């Protein structure tokens, strides 16, 4: 819905101002990082489904209580959608890392993810387990931290990027708490 | 699996055996509607691949199913005729619905009359009234499954606004024919990341759409509506508003409390005697069978049992309005209060000791199967 | 879930009507054939153990290759873990014995196998590998009835044929 | 207790009481003979409901004039309320022979009654002609001597109380007279 | 297992109380009469929404003013407030018949009743009227002298049980008066 | 949805319990009873249209307000609205009556029956004097006590599958009241 | 038509699966169904003359009202016409007696009974006068075996139940 390039005009359409020399700069930086944006979503998607399998076996292999019967992802049917579940999640942050703001995951991803999850009965500190997984490997990989792979880049500064991701990982964690 | 031409099938209307197929899908409805102009694109069968085809009834005639790879083979059988021409996208979803994966995700797991309000959520993408639910509850009571979902497709509402060749979706057509059918079609209707299968019962539409009064609360409506069309009042202000619309939908606490069923009780400082206002209306919920020698006597206390509120209606003013020809006539004023009441002994069978007999004064009229 | 008289129940309330002659004609069939399948249940539940042990080594047997480092079985634990993912398997084939239909197999066992056995990797060759070794193992003097071995034989290759 | 059933009859307004078994003992130890008394008032008033009803359609049988038009048992407005004297003799000449007196049924039943039967045009002479009917009928009633209902007695003698009732009967009928 | 009862009675945690079949007969033995005893609730709870509409509308065809303005059947909040107040009363004293104890029914039901209707401005001259149409519809089912229904059942004699309920009915009109 | 085979795999899912010996005797017993549930089912069903015109018509003859205007099965609509809303209960009990568990019309019929009766505006207590009606000829048939329809049966006992509908009829009438 | 069979194997592909073994079981119990149900129905096709004659003037004997003039029975052909038109009821009993449900019984006989015999003036309680009769006149020594007439009697108050 919202991109970056029209955040400013909705900040600028409720002062009716045109928008201009003092704040078109700030959005000129934003296309001086648009290379450094532009190979930062395509690391995100390129280990994108040994991003989310690691993510949600790692919150299995550190609380054992949902695969005991009677948890949430008990059952085959569970973990088929759990595995799904933490996908969309991934899949709407990198929509988000593309568009430059949190408005897209916002209102397609967030607006009634809390009481689907209420009325399921998911356990809302797991998945804070799982996201939280997913904040800690995205800026492993858009800072290049990576252990198990490495990727080239042309070397320079990525931890502007680093703090955007990270500041729309504790949104999808927000609206779930 | 029919015909790789076919506009129509099953003959119910005469015109259909001669009714081509739409050679280019249907136009917008030609009202003005502001808010459409905000929503995404409406998806064809010829604009757009079947990789987003398939994800669009899967979010709106599916709800939000997650139908597996192995899960519903039945509409693989439907999808791919779809694929090959064999017939519209009209007839695709009259396909997917009369399948058994739409049947045992919305028909036995969800309630009779939730399973109405779910069909004009897909299909229609709407929320009916009461007299569209009541023609289509005895379809399925006398006709059944199959002749149910062939209201909605063969109906002249659906050919309208969607025709043969466009996937459902949620129409805003801005004059409607009722001003409750826009909001109860937005509040039926939510965004993204809301399935129909945690919600067992729904309980909210369905006593919105149930009686024809009491239209369903503004949060309710403020919460799916598009974006410059609801910001600068979901910041904080109606948004603790929302945030508790949400764990009262989630989990459906029955609104028997306060959207219908609304009964002024006393205050708790006027009985205090009748006390722990916990308990304050329960009585003894006993039941007897004694057949054999397997009968039992399940003796439950009940909940608060409410006044209805309309078998008090019903009867003590629609009933018994009568109480007419009342002078009684008024001679000699011996009398004090009680005109004519009997002492009324009333002795307590005189079980041959600790049983006794106490008395009380009443006034006493003659009943209605009595002389003559 | 999915049994015989969820089948013939759904339908008369699809139909929208009373149960009819043929429904009540439905249920007569599972007296001639819950005397067969619940002794093979607790002829399951008085083995599981055995079942689990030396039939579930067999895959090993046969596909050795996975105990090497890099793959799908790493150290002892998820050996320990792979006991655990087939004696529920073992659990689910003793649940459809008890139902009469293949109702607990599909949504517990079967539906999102084609997610979840491609994410993580496990291979699904070496699960049917331990299946069939069950499934061939089966003899009429020494196990079960001479009925009870049909069908719980035809329960194992549905997971068979699911699972391929 | 026989005080406290004093409080229940002239208060001007609708109070009941009972007494318990405790209460009982003392009240039969006052009273003389009252395991009969109290069988005597048990007698009448469970079979009030055909007394009043077999009595004043006693009355119709022999006066045929109050189902005259303008009779007064025409309408039944006026026949519900004939019943409702009927039965409000009953009940006060029954605890008139449960306290053993008949001061209460003169002060709180017949003191006004013949200056309200001559302003409300009630014929005085045909209602002495249902209330000896009344007579009549308890005096079978004490002593089992209906030919329809017969009720299972500890048996003896009451003729006394069958000698009381109509000492009680007749002072209705002199009140009316 | 009347302990498990008159826990379930006070509102204590059980949600219900079910008795089984060997517990049946052992409640049987228990109290005295037990097939007279099961056999009068089940008159009564079976007919429990017919007798109390026809109560209400005995009080109010008796006293026409509550259903004017200004009276207290008058605004129907309150009058179906009054139409539940008449099950509540039958619903109490139908499991005091079942226990054969007013234990339950005077520390339960009773207590502050006369304070409750004096602070709500309920008339006690009509609700009296309630009670007594309620004890002589209650002594008339056990009884089968109904004049509508005639229900089957082994023949004999239960007016032990019906002078119960009318003693129990009595504290009824003890505790509102 | 849940019968009486799939009632003890689902308490057996929560313990990861294999089904043993210990309730398979149980289960085996249930099928013991087969051809005594099969033909009970097919006596309800056999006067089933009989069943619910007595059901409904005995519920208007002794409360007779509903047939008054301004009442709830007034018009010639309502009525048919009525006859089917006691029709369904039929088939759902019936239903459950095949299953052996009240599991298939619990989500289906009774789940919003409650708030559906209320927002349209159905007397509850005529609902629950409705239901009874059809408790008791439930037991009537199935017992082959009904004295105008006799049906030819193998002789046995009955009476386990007598406590099972009537478990049922007052499940429909606890999540009504 | 609506058979044990075609509601299993209906509710299989609408379900888009194969024959599982809650499907092959329904069809187990038609093994211990057709030795009672097929015999009934040689008791009918060998009797069926005679079961309208003595019972179709039964509902005469019930409502000789119609007889009169100006009614649904007029001359002699009506009432000719009329114990044809109970023959194809009895035909359809029979032509569900050799099916095992009320497949037959449902779109030839009852589906349209409320639009032909309202607009035509037909009382359907004089139907099932005579197709009553015919019910409570079943006994086990003269008629036929125990449980033939059970179920032929559960046939024909299924006719009394759409019909009323
Ligand atoms: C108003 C003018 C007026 C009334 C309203 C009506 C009230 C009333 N009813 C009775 C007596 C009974 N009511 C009973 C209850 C029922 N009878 C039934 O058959 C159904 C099942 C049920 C609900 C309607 C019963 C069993 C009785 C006793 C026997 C009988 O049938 O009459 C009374 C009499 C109470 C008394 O005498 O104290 C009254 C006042 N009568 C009105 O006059
Ligand atoms: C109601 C049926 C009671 C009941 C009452 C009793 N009535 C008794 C006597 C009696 N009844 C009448 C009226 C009756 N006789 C008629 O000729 C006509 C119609 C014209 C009617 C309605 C009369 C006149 C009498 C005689 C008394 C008198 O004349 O004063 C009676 C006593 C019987 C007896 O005399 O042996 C009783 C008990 N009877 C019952 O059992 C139910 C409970
Ligand atoms: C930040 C998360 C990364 C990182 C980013 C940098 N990229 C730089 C230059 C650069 N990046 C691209 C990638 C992008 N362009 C494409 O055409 C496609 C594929 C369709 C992608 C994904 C290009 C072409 C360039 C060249 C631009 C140029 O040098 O003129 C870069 C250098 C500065 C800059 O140009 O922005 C950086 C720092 N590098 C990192 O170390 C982290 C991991
Ligand atoms: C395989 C052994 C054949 C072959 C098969 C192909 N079939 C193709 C499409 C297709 N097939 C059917 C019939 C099938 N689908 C049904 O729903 C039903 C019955 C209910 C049946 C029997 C339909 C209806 C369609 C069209 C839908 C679709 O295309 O998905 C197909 C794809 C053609 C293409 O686009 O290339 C193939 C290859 N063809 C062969 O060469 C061998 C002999
Ligand atoms: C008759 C014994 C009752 C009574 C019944 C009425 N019910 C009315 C409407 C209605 N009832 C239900 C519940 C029932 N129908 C179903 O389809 C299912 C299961 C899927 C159940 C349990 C529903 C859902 C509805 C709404 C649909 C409709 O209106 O047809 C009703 C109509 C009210 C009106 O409009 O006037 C009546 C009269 N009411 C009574 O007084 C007795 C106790
Ligand atoms: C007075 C209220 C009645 C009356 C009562 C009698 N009932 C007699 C026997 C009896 N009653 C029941 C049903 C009852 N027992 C239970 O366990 C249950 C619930 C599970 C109930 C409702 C049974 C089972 C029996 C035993 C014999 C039978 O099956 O009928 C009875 C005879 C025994 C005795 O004299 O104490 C009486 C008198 N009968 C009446 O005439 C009034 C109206
Ligand atoms: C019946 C056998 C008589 C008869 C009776 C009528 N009485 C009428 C009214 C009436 N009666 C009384 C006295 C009565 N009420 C009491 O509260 C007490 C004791 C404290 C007694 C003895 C009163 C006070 C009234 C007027 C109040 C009222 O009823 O509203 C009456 C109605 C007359 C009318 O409506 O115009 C009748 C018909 N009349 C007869 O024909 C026979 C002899
Ligand atoms: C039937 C197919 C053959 C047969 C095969 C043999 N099995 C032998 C040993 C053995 N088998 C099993 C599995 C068995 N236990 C179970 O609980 C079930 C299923 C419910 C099965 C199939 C086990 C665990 C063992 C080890 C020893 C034991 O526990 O009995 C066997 C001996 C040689 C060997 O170990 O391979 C043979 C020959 N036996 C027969 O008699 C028929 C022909
Ligand atoms: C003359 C009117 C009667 C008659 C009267 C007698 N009753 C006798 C004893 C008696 N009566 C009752 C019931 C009564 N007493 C009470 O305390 C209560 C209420 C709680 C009532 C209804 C009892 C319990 C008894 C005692 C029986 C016993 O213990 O055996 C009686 C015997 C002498 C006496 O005790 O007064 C007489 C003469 N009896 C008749 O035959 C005519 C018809
Ligand atoms: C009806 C026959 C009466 C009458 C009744 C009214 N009661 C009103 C309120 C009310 N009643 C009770 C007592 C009832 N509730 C219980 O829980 C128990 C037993 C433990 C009993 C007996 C309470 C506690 C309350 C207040 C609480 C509440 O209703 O929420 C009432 C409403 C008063 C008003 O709104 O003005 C009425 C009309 N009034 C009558 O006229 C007849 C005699
Ligand atoms: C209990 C509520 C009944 C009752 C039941 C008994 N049925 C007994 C045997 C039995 N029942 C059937 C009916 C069922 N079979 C069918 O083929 C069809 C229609 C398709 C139906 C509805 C059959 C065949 C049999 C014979 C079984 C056999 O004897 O081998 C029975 C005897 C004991 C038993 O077998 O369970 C009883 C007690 N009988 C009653 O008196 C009440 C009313
Ligand atoms: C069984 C309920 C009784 C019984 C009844 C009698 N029936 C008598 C004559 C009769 N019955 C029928 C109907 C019969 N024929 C059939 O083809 C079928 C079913 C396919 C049935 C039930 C007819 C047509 C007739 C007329 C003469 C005849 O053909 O038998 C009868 C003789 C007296 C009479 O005519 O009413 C009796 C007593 N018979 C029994 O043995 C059991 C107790
Ligand atoms: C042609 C001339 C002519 C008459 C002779 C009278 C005849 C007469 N009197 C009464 C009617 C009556 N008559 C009496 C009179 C008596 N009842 C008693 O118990 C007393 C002993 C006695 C008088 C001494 C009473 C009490 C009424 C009923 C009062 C009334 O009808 O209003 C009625 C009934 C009227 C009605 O139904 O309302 C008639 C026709 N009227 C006439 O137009
Ligand atoms: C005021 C009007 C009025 C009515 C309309 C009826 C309605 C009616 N019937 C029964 C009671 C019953 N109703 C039936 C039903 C039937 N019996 C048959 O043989 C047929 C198959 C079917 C009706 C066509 C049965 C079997 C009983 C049990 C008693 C009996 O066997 O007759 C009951 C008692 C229910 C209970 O005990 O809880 C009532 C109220 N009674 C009335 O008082």
């Amino acid at each position: 819905m919202l991109d970056a390039f029209s955040r400013v005009v909705v900040n600028s359409d409720a002062k009716a101002a045109y928008v201009g020399g003092s704040d078109l700069q700030a959005l000129k930086s934003f296309i001086a990082d648009g290379n450094k944006r532009l190979d930062a979503v395509n690391s995100i998607v390129s280990n994108a489904s040994c991003m989310v399998s690691d993510a949600v076996s790692g919150m299995i292999c550190e609380n054992p209580g949902l695969i005991s019967p009677g948890g949430n992802c008990y059952t085959n049917r569970r973990m088929a959608a759990c595995l799904r579940d933490g996908e969309i999640i991934l899949r709407y942050v990198s929509y988000a890392l593309l568009a430059g703001d949190a408005s897209v995951l916002e209102d397609r991803c967030l607006n009634g993810l809390k009481e689907t999850y209420i009325a399921l009965g998911v356990p809302t500190n797991s998945s804070i387990r799982a996201v939280s997984i997913m904040k800690a490997q995205a800026v492993a990989f858009i800072t290049n931290t990576a252990t198990e792979r490495k990727m080239s880049f042309a070397a320079g500064d990525c931890t502007s990027l680093a703090s955007e991701v990270a500041s729309y990982f504790d949104r999808v964690g927000a609206a779930i708490s | 699996l029919t015909l790789p031409g076919t506009a129509e099938t099953n003959l119910a209307v005469p015109s259909n055996a001669v009714r081509k197929v739409q050679p280019y899908p249907i136009a917008k409805p030609p009202s003005y509607s502001s808010v459409d102009s905000l929503r995404p694109a409406r998806v064809s069968r010829m604009d757009a691949d079947w990789a987003t085809i398939y994800e669009q009834v899967r979010r709106q005639v599916m709800g939000n199913a997650y139908v597996m790879e192995g899960e519903a083979p039945d509409i693989d059988v439907a999808f791919s005729q779809l694929k090959g021409g064999n017939l519209t996208v009209r007839e695709f979803v009259r396909a997917v619905g009369k399948s058994a994966s739409y049947r045992t995700r919305f028909m036995e797991a969800k309630s009779s009359y939730n399973f109405v309000l779910l069909n004009f959520k897909h299909f229609l993408g709407r929320a009916p009234t009461q007299e569209e639910v009541s023609t289509h509850i005895q379809i399925l009571a006398t006709s059944g499954l199959e002749a149910e979902i062939d209201s909605y497709i063969d109906s002249d509402e659906y050919k309208a606004l969607f025709g043969d060749h466009v996937v459902p979706y949620v129409v805003y057509r801005g004059t409607y024919l009722s001003s409750e059918r826009f909001n109860r079609m937005v509040k039926a209707n939510p965004g993204g990341a809301t399935s129909d299968k945690a919600k067992s019962n729904l309980n909210m539409i369905a006593t919105v759409a149930a009686d024809l009064p009491t239209d369903a609360i503004d949060v309710m409506r403020g919460l799916p509506s598009p974006i410059t069309s609801e910001t600068l009042a979901f910041g904080t202000a109606y948004y603790w508003a929302k945030v508790e619309k949400e764990a009262s939908e989630g989990r459906s606490a029955s609104p028997i409390g306060e959207k219908i069923g609304k009964f002024d009780h006393a205050p708790i400082s006027t009985y205090t005697s009748l006390c722990s206002y916990d308990k304050v209306n329960k009585a003894p919920q006993i039941s007897v069978t004694n057949v054999g020698s397997d009968e039992h006597s399940y003796v439950s206390v009940t909940s608060k049992y409410i006044a209805p509120d309309m078998a008090a209606a019903a009867q003590m003013l629609a009933d018994c309005q009568k109480y007419k020809a009342g002078g009684n006539a008024p001679t000699g004023k011996w009398m004090k209060y009680y005109p004519g009441t009997t002492v009324n002994m009333a002795p307590y069978i005189s079980l041959n000791d600790t049983g006794s007999d106490s008395s009380r004064t009443v006034s006493v009229t003659l009943d209605k199967v009595k002389i003559s | 879930m999915k049994s015989v008289i969820t089948t013939v129940v759904s339908a008369a309330d699809a139909a929208g009507r009373f149960p009819s002659n043929s429904d009540l004609e439905s249920i007569q069939g599972n007296i001639q054939r819950s005397a067969a399948r619940l002794e093979a249940a607790e002829k399951l539940a008085g083995n599981h153990e055995a079942v689990v042990k030396e039939a579930g080594d067999a895959c090993f047997a046969k596909y050795a290759y996975l105990k090497n480092p890099g793959e799908a079985g790493e150290n002892q634990e998820k050996i320990n873990k792979c006991y655990r993912d087939v004696d529920h398997y073992m659990r689910l084939v003793n649940y459809c014995l008890v139902v009469g239909g293949t109702g607990p197999l599909d949504e517990w066992g079967i539906a999102g196998a084609r997610e979840v056995y491609r994410t993580l990797n496990l291979p699904t060759s070496a699960y049917v590998a331990s299946i069939a070794y069950t499934r061939d193992r089966l003899c009429v003097p020494r196990d079960m009835s001479a009925q009870a071995g049909v069908e719980f034989s035809a329960y194992l290759d549905y997971l068979i044929n699911a699972l391929s």
